[PDB]
């Protein structure tokens, strides 16, 4: 009944030293029934990464919408959109459906190509921006993620250390949520290289 | 949320806490609740956070255009009239509860506005879940003809009352001082009385702790030449 | 299950170095009607305890009779009824807390919020709360209803923790209580200007002050306030 | 009433000329000179304040106008047409950009929006 | 929750998962869903955990009193009926129970009774109860035979819970196995589903849909 | 409607759909074909609310046929499934949404690959090796999870499908009157007339 | 809320308390419920603060535009505009407004517009939650053609009792006097009116 | 309509060591968005080397603890001052809870102590009496924030040995009382940051063969 | 209903209207709401007629049995018996009773027992639906130690206004005077009190 | 439970009762015997709410067996049916009524006549040549109204019963997993093990 917990799933993003990381589980379900273990919730438009949790039809719809909008942005601006600018676009786009909203929990992650500054942001379903320095969490196991991130996180982690921290935050949070899991992906993002790792986790 | 507005000698000061919550969970521990409508007209919002931001930026946008059209610096009564007529039209469905303060050619002003479109005038105001804690302090220490320094003190003390006594409020105190014939000074994290203590342990993992199935490079670059 | 009819608002209290203070206004409201203006909601039990009650007044009068009967009963076959075997604040509280929880468990509560303030035999300060649910708690400052929201923040500025209690004199404590009652009169629509205040000190005993009034009120600034936005006159 | 001019007033002549645009350019030619120069660390725009009367306060007539905090405009030709274009340009910078991206438009895109408005007055009914 | 029990040549296999949830929140992964009523009788937990724990422990006390009075082991029929008659008295009050009372006596042989909080008492060969019961039934129905060996039967029960634990969001944690003989039940260990899944995937070649 | 199953094997997609149509008390029909051919190499089965199912399916069919004529070209199964998803995603926020769940089984002639897409009435799309809608998956997925291989032949797929239907006929309370089975491969769409 | 308007010999006086509540919490203890829609046409507001402010602002706009075209409007005209808004939008409004004004031709006039959007011209009017408690007092003590001082005393005493019994009413007593001489604002504090 | 239940917030945590056990809980008591008390003890010494906490609705929690303490007293009277073992106390509490199955104690109960072999023991109850012996259990408001952390840092879940890449698990080495107390403190410090009902103070009761000891730590008061 | 009891120098006087309504229909226009529970202890009834009659009958029985054993009861004792019934059965009763009596030792006493079953000893009391409209009038006009004639005038004027504004109140004004001299019944008709 | 049918022919009463037991989503059993022998020549089939059905049936069985022992005599089918009706009529105004419908098929040894009684959970008793409970009659009564004769043999009764079951299997949405058929005559009660 609650649209934000029909399909399940989680996304988490962290900042490190000259890097950012964004991760998600791979589950899609119809309440108790597991339907897909390949439903990735992280997308990217150039060097800007977007994770989306919530109702899966809206996740897919919003990805297609932001691809649409960032493609036109690029054609007109003659440059790729930046994390800070894209964050405002997501907020704008969500609030324009204020009284018929998309049931989602987006998370932006990326590095500004000019300043080199790491950036993350989170939103509620109608566009309110949470611009945290440390970490952003979203999904059916957001409480669990807040608990993991709050204790495991420390600032200025190197890329390869940040990977372990965010991976362990996601994994252990997902294992305490019935509607999350069935696989996981972690993106480690640097100014001009991005690595994507699929994690091994329990499949129940 | 705890937000206050206090009038003083030559201006007005507005203050707020920095906790944003999702029910009993703290989403952001250092939220910015002090918003700019125009350079010398600031407001603080309680209620639905997306509504308080959206309604400030919309009226702020229209206020800027109005300022340009009229070749005049924006007035607080204009921001107020525009806000209340917008909120009234949406019959309380836009859950924005604001305290609006500022200086303009007419003088210094302080207003509160509720989601349904009603407005109020005052020398001291409070709003949010910590408004009762804050108002207890304001009613105990407010007086006529406050100085700038006395008003900043009173305002931040009123926010502190909310921070310590209201569960919906916490973390830091933000302040913005709007004095007549001066630039408005925004004092982000004016007070920082809630720094987390050092943890007993480091939770930095050994590299290789996490099990990995696959690795791959993600192409973020555009299609290449040659 | 019922609904409160005639009600009493906030009861506020705090500890200080040698004892406790408790206060409550003299109003019995009938919804928004300020019906009864001479209601005493602080009820002394002996010379060491004062029970402050808010909520349903008919239930308050019932509790008042229970406490009166408690004193009678304690005196039965008790040669030390006015000495070693006198009623303690802790005895009185535990009895009330037992009744309140029993009544809520029969789904027929006494629709009240109660604060028992007193000084024990050994001179220790006693201050504990109980309500219609049987929920109990203690704190250096305690308040019911609106007082919880507006009085506690002010009183906690004087006694923020246990170690502040010995540093707090009776003059400072009473001052804080009286100011809080003024703030509640400004801001609680179901409050009155008239109130009662009781001090229970380990040295000077029980001092019960009736017919107190909220004074030193600020209203003058109202003359400058015009309209609701754009009005100038 | 109703605007019953739903047809174009600018049309191609046999020679391929759009007469009304050419004539608009002729009006610009009669206008007071304005110029712009770009430097390495800035841009300058300038014009003459051709006061219609010495009793007129020419400071109240702004030929150079702020469009955004980082964009300015000057013109040559019909002053009233310029004034309404400045109003539209200021508004479109907000409605089609700042309310979407939370930042002011880059010069080239604001120019593009103004250009679109001027193009439409060349084809609309 | 996923619980099953089936009769076969060598007695009864009882297999359960270990997960307990409160909404989406996984409260525990180490729940004991087999209640050791006594050394000869087993009961499964489904519905309200307290109702199953409490009344099946009470059942053990009644079974003990019976054998003291009658100097004879209680039948599975009689034991199951003590429980079903009890919950039937409470019918309408709000008990929630779905259990399989499993035993192996001389007169009856291996016997399973499905007992339920609305008063149902069914004797049968295969039962599966819980949110993941349909998944377990599929594996059971297609692989069940009376002439299964104890080893193969134990695996079948283990594999059937795994099937449910994978697909059902509210089933998982670990698998608990029991084998009920005439001389009593024998515990066959706790098996983490996480480790078991990968092991079964490799050895069996199943779950090709899942990347490992 | 009730049970619709799908399985993608090596070189084909197989869709199985129940034949029963029940209007409350009585089974009005036991030979209903719950499918529409969208293009020569794309088949869509459907289940959901009465009326809306056929209306939606025929509406999609008309649109894909229109595209085929306009461009003289058959859209890929992926392209068709995306079009269908958008229509359902559009529909879910309409005045009266299409309460229709679909499976799209297609053979991509460009990639020479079978493809199975599962889309529910919300517009939730997933590409799967095997799929179902309603309660069908609850009974059948444990069997498919065990036996499925990506290199299965069409005949092996049909045998695994029979096992699934047998389990449904055993444990499901409703009599769905068997299934019509159709195969989608490089040569197009054909119906298995004995199942 | 306790509000009233009383006609007297030289014109009319509006009176009001200053308490605005959100449940039992006094959100504003120094509210100004006496609002100006024209130079010598004011109103007393009761009901939804948002509604009565919105209505009053629209009326002020209408009478400003009326004045620009047709000169000073009558108090009856102002009441008509109020009524038109309150009646036509009765389903979506909770407003009880008393309109009071001074003409030179008509002198002091009072119109009350209760919930339904009906209009009633009266010698004096009372409204708000606190008015219930002073129906008897006001009916017994009102006289026509009172002096300014008598009318001030009548309003002060009436609202004093309304405040005494109504929890939703309180604070200061504000008054606005409308005569040929002009517009005079008055204020009376608790220590003054509580001892009456 | 009268609602006989309430929520007083709070969070509790019980961890069983090799030869010790801790039961910790914050000292904050709340209703809605107000603080009732910054120090209202929630974990109690019930005698016979048993510590107990019933978190949730404080009136029911106080009633249950009071009844159990009384049960210990009468156990001694009726059974020649026999020590009530932790397993016997657990079964006794089940019956106390299930006795109100149709009008429950709205609490999550945890007890801690040592078993009859001297090993650390923790038992966890639901509101209607279902119970289980556990190694690690958080209860109350911030339980969902704490338990995943404990799965990771106590049971070393999802942690593998470097170089093996998921083939060898991090071995489950025993934790000292000092090590456990660090994790408890960090758990509550983290919970205090992200949960509004958690704060003010932390009181830990440690149980060993020598008896029951207390430790108190301040927490943020916002 | 409009009911009141007022203590004065020589004792106490009870006052009441005579209207009993079933919705908007006046089922009885000549009701007697002043009921005797003892020789010089009477009560004014408001709320459910069935409940207040049942209660009064039980009290009359209790005080009759009290008198047989212990002699004349006090007015406080009568109020206590009323309270005991109203408080213990608060869930199933809708009764608002004013108790008034005359002792020689205590003289005139008035006790009001509102809905909850609480007791309040007062110099005078007002209750019933019509009382709301005369809180201000009664508070301004009541004095202690009035004469019999003043008290009759005070009650007559008060209930006159209550009847004027309250549709549920009307008919005649009944009064019962309780003094050392005895018990006197008074009645005042519409043509008398409407012109006040 | 679901379908229970009864038919009284020349010299016997035949009761047919479905074998399925469904608990919501799954069919837990497909061999359930929804009947109890009350006395050597009296059989009672039953359907209704879970638990209450068997509890009621066994309670009746115990009572009739008690009577049989006390008096050393078998009560007539009419007497048994009256006892059962009273128990249900008593039950319908209880705190929690037995939600159980029954058919009582008995052979009266005194009158040498078969007798079929239909009693619903309210205590509504009727003696019939053929009867049913629930929706069973909606599908079967038109066939019974046509073919039934009072002088039918047991074999003809079984054939007419087969036609009824076939119509049920065709038009009923639920799979009731066939029926167990039992015959009550002068020699007692026996089960037809192939149907
Ligand atoms: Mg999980
Ligand atoms: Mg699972
Ligand atoms: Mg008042
Ligand atoms: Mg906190």
């Amino acid at each position: 009944s609650d649209p934000s917990s029909i399909n399940g799933g989680i996304v988490v993003a962290m900042t490190g030293k000259d890097c950012v990381a964004i991760a998600c589980d791979l589950r899609l379900g119809s309440q108790s029934l597991g339907v897909s273990n390949k439903f990735e919730k992280i997308f990217h438009y150039g060097h800007v990464f977007l994770g989306i949790t919530g109702l899966a039809t809206d996740v897919t719809t919003l990805n297609e919408m932001f691809r649409y909008k960032t493609n036109l942005y690029k054609l007109k601006e003659e440059r790729a959109i930046e994390p800070e600018t894209f964050t405002q676009l997501v907020s704008s786009s969500l609030y324009e459906r204020r009284f018929g909203p998309y049931f989602v929990g987006p998370v932006v992650a990326g590095i500004n190509s000019k300043s080199g500054k790491p950036f993350i942001a989170g939103f509620d379903l109608i566009g309110c921006i949470d611009e945290a320095k440390d970490f952003i969490v979203s999904g059916t196991a957001s409480d669990q993620l807040f608990g993991m991130c709050e204790s495991l996180y420390e600032p200025n982690l190197e890329p390869e250390d940040l990977f372990e921290t965010i991976s362990q935050a996601l994994l252990n949070a997902a294992d305490r949520d019935a509607l999350s899991g069935w696989g996981a992906v972690v993106y480690i993002i640097k100014k001009d290289e991005v690595v994507k790792r699929y994690l091994k986790m329990r499949q129940d | 949320t705890t937000i206050v507005g206090v009038k003083f000698n030559n201006g007005v000061v507005i203050a707020a806490d920095t906790r944003s919550t999702q029910g009993p969970i703290v989403a952001d521990k250092n939220c910015a609740k002090l918003h700019r409508i125009s350079p010398k007209i600031w407001c603080a919002g309680a209620g639905t956070a997306a509504d308080t931001e959206a309604v400030t930026q919309l009226i702020g946008s229209n206020i800027e255009l109005h300022s340009l059209y009229t070749s005049r610096e924006p007035r607080v009564v204009s921001a107020l009239q525009m806000l209340k007529q917008h909120l009234f039209k949406y019959q309380g469905h836009i859950g924005a509860y604001l305290i609006v303060a500022g200086v303009d050619p007419t003088g210094s002003h302080l207003f509160s506005i509720h989601a349904h479109g009603s407005t109020d005038v005052g020398y001291y105001l409070s709003l949010g879940s910590g408004s009762l804690a804050a108002m207890a302090v304001l009613e105990s220490h407010w007086k006529q003809d406050l100085t700038k320094e006395e008003a900043i003190k009173l305002a931040s003390d009123a926010i502190q009352a909310g921070i310590w006594n209201d569960l919906g409020s916490g973390s830091n105190v933000d302040v913005c001082v709007m004095e007549i014939g001066k630039d408005a000074e925004y004092l982000r994290n004016y007070l920082t009385p809630n720094v987390r203590e050092e943890k007993q342990k480091s939770y930095k993992f050994p590299r290789g702790t996490t099990a990995v199935l696959k690795e791959s490079i993600v192409n973020i670059c555009d299609i290449q030449e040659e | 299950t019922q609904q409160p009819i005639v009600t009493g608002t906030s009861v506020i209290s705090m500890k200080y170095d040698n004892g406790v203070i408790i206060a409550a206004d003299n109003l019995g409201s009938y919804g928004s009607l300020l019906r009864f203006n001479g209601v005493e909601r602080l009820i002394p039990v002996g010379d060491n305890t004062v029970v402050g009650i808010s909520g349903d007044i008919s239930d308050m009068q019932h509790i008042e009779r229970l406490l009166k009967d408690l004193v009678t009963e304690n005196a039965y076959d008790n040669p030390l009824a006015d000495a070693e075997e006198a009623l303690e604040p802790s005895y009185i509280f535990e009895y009330l807390a037992t009744v309140m929880y029993q009544r809520r468990s029969k789904m027929n509560p006494l629709w009240n919020a109660i604060i028992v303030a007193g000084v024990q035999s050994n001179g220790d300060q006693f201050l504990r709360y109980v309500n219609l649910l049987g929920v109990t708690y203690s704190s250096p400052t305690l308040a019911t209803g609106f007082g919880a929201h507006m009085a506690n923040p002010l009183l906690r500025k004087v006694v923020d923790r246990e170690s502040d209690i010995p540093k707090t004199t009776v003059q400072v404590a009473e001052e804080a209580i009286v100011n809080a009652m003024r703030v509640l009169y400004y801001r609680d629509a179901r409050s009155s200007r008239n109130f009662s205040l009781a001090i229970i000190d380990k040295n000077t005993g029980l001092t019960f002050k009736k017919n107190l009034q909220v004074e030193n009120m600020k209203w003058d600034f109202a003359k400058d306030i015009k309209g609701y936005g754009t009005q100038k006159i | 009433m109703t605007d019953r001019y739903s047809f174009s007033l600018t049309t191609f002549s046999p020679s391929g000329k759009l007469g009304q645009i050419d004539y608009a350019l002729t009006a610009v030619k009669q206008g007071v000179t304005s110029l712009g120069i770009k430097a390495t660390n800035g841009v300058v725009i300038a014009t003459e304040k051709k006061s219609s009367s010495p009793l007129a306060m020419s400071e109240t007539l702004s030929k150079v106008s702020l469009l955004t905090p980082d964009i300015g405009a000057v013109y040559s030709g019909m002053g009233p047409d310029y004034r309404v274009l400045v109003d539209k340009s200021r508004k479109v910078a907000h409605t089609s950009y700042k309310r979407i991206y939370g930042e002011y438009p880059p010069t080239k895109l604001l120019v593009s929006e103004v250009a679109k408005i001027m193009q439409e007055a060349t084809q609309s009914g | 929750t996923t619980t099953l029990a089936f009769r076969f040549q060598g007695g009864i296999i009882v297999a359960v998962d270990s997960r307990a949830t409160a909404g989406n929140w996984v409260a525990s992964q180490t729940v004991k869903k087999v209640i050791e009523i006594n050394p000869f009788l087993l009961g499964t937990m489904a519905g309200c955990a307290a109702d199953c724990q409490f009344w099946e422990t009470w059942l053990g006390s009644q079974c003990r009193l019976h054998e003291l009075r009658e100097k004879e082991r209680i039948s599975v029929a009689a034991a199951s009926k003590i429980l079903s008659n009890l919950v039937y008295q409470y019918k309408g009050a709000g008990l929630s129970m779905g259990t399989m009372i499993c035993g192996y006596t001389r007169k009856e042989g291996p016997t399973i009774y499905y007992v339920d909080s609305d008063g149902t008492r069914l004797k049968g060969d295969i039962f599966c109860v819980g949110s993941g019961q349909t998944f377990a039934y599929g594996v059971l129905d297609s692989n069940y035979k009376w002439d299964l060996s104890v080893e193969d039967a134990l695996y079948l029960g283990k594999r059937s819970i795994l099937a449910a634990a994978h697909r059902d969001a509210y089933s998982g944690g670990s698998v608990n196995l029991y084998h009920v003989t005439e001389d009593g039940w024998i515990y066959h260990g706790n098996h983490d589903v996480g480790e078991l899944f990968w092991k079964v995937k490799e050895e069996e070649g199943s779950f090709n849909n899942v990347i490992g | 409607m009730d049970i619709i199953l799908g399985i993608r094997v090596q070189d084909s997609v197989i869709l199985a759909s129940s034949k029963a149509v029940t209007r409350g008390i009585s089974v009005l029909k036991d030979s209903d074909d719950k499918t529409r051919q969208l293009s020569p190499h794309t088949l869509m089965s459907f289940a959901g609310e009465a009326g809306d199912t056929v209306q939606f399916a025929e509406y999609i069919q008309a649109n894909i046929q229109l595209y085929s004529i306009r461009e003289d070209y058959e859209l890929s199964p992926q392209a068709v499934s995306s079009f269908v998803r958008q229509e359902l995603a559009k529909s879910i926020r309409s005045r009266r949404p299409y309460q229709v769940n679909v499976l799209i089984g297609g053979y991509d002639k460009k990639k020479n690959k079978p493809e199975l897409y599962q889309i529910d009435y919300l517009g939730t799309k997933v590409e799967l090796p095997y799929g179902a809608h309603g309660y069908s998956g609850f009974y059948t997925f444990s069997l498919l999870d065990h036996h499925y291989r990506p290199d299965m032949t069409t005949e092996e797929g049909l045998d695994l499908l029979k096992l699934c239907v047998q389990e449904l006929e055993k444990r499901m309370p409703m009599d769905f009157k068997g299934v019509i089975v159709k195969i989608v491969d490089k040569d197009g769409i054909r119906q298995v007339d004995d199942f | 809320t306790s509000i009233m308007a009383v006609t007297f010999k030289d014109g009319v006086i509006l009176g009001a308390d200053s308490r605005t509540t959100t449940g039992a919490y006094i959100a504003n203890r120094v509210t100004d419920k006496l609002t100006r829609v024209h130079d010598k046409i004011w109103c007393c507001r009761s009901g939804s603060a948002a509604d009565t402010q919105a209505i009053a602002d629209i009326v002020q706009y209408h009478l400003e535009l009326y004045t620009s075209q047709y000169g000073t409007p009558s108090t009856e005209t102002a009441a008509s505009v109020f009524k038109e808004l309150c009646y036509e939008n009765k389903d979506n409004l909770t407003a009880g407004i008393i309109v009071a004004g001074y003409d030179d031709k008509n002198k002091g006039e009072v119109y009350t517009i209760p919930l339904g959007g009906s209009v009633h011209k009266l010698p004096y009017a009372i409204a708000g939650s606190g008015s219930t408690f002073i129906y008897g007092y006001c009916d017994k003590n009102f006289r026509e053609n009172m002096s300014k001082e008598e009318t001030v005393d009548f309003i002060k005493h009436s609202l004093s009792q309304a405040i005494k019994w109504d929890g939703s009413s309180g604070g200061v007593i504000r008054m606005v006097v409308l005569t040929a001489a002009g517009v005079e604002r008055l204020i009376f504090y608790p220590d003054e009116y509580e001892q009456l | 309509q009268f609602n006989p239940y309430g929520d007083n917030g709070g969070t509790i945590l019980g961890i069983a060591g090799e030869d010790f056990a801790v039961l910790a809980g914050d000292t904050r008591n709340i209703t809605d968005y107000s603080i009732n008390s910054r120090y209202e003890p929630k974990v109690f010494d019930c005698g016979d080397n048993i510590v107990m906490s019933a978190n949730g609705f404080a009136a029911d929690g106080d009633a249950l603890v009071k009844r159990f303490k009384n049960s210990v007293k009468w156990y001694h009277f009726d059974h020649n001052d026999k020590k009530l073992s932790i397993n016997s106390a657990a079964r006794n509490i089940q019956h106390l809870l299930y006795g109100k199955r149709f009008f429950p104690y709205y609490v999550h109960t945890i007890i801690a102590g040592l078993d009859e072999d001297g090993k650390g023991a923790v038992y966890s109850f639901d509101p209607v009496g279902s119970y289980e012996r556990e190694q690690c259990r958080a209860g109350g408001a911030a339980a969902s924030l704490i338990m995943p952390f404990l799965d990771n840092q106590v049971n070393f879940k999802n942690q593998y040995e470097p170089g093996t890449n998921g083939k060898v698990k991090k071995p489950l080495k025993y934790l000292s009382v000092e090590e456990v107390i660090k994790l408890v403190r960090d758990s509550f410090t983290s919970a205090t940051e992200r949960h509004i009902q958690v704060g003010d103070g932390l009181e830990i009761l440690i149980v060993t063969k020598d008896g029951v000891r207390k430790e108190f730590y301040e927490l943020k008061r916002d």
